């Protein structure tokens, strides 16, 4: 006699927000070969003719 | 060595039978004001 985890609308709306969060954790390792946030030096010279 | 012996043992008894009224009094008073809230009924819409 516990209800079941879709019985109360509290109960299924949380659910709800634990998948929307599962969806966070797989990263995609093909978008992730070019870009960082760190700050680099770098040379711009075979551009700036 | 305690001259103060007799004045002491009668004092005592005067105050501590006068205390023990005030403590009848004031568990009284305790029970009196809390007892609105001691016996309230509640609904909230939540289950588990
Ligand atoms: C609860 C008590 C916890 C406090 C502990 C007190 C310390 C106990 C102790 O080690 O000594 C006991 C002492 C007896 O003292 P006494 O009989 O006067 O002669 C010997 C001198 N030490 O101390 C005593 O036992 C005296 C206790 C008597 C006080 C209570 C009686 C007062 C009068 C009663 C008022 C009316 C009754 C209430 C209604």
């Amino acid at each position: 006699s516990p209800p079941p985890p879709n019985a109360m609308v509290y109960d299924r709306l949380a659910e709800a927000v634990k998948a929307k969060l599962r969806q966070l954790e797989n990263p995609d390792p093909r978008f992730l070969k070019y870009g960082s946030p760190r700050p680099t030096l770098t040379d711009h010279t075979r551009i700036l003719a | 060595a305690e001259p103060e012996m007799e004045e002491r043992k009668l004092m005592g008894f005067k105050w501590i039978f006068v205390l023990t009224l005030a403590l009848l009094q004031a568990g009284y008073y305790r029970r009196l004001r809390w007892s609105v809230l001691k016996s309230r009924k509640l609904v909230l819409d939540v289950v588990n």
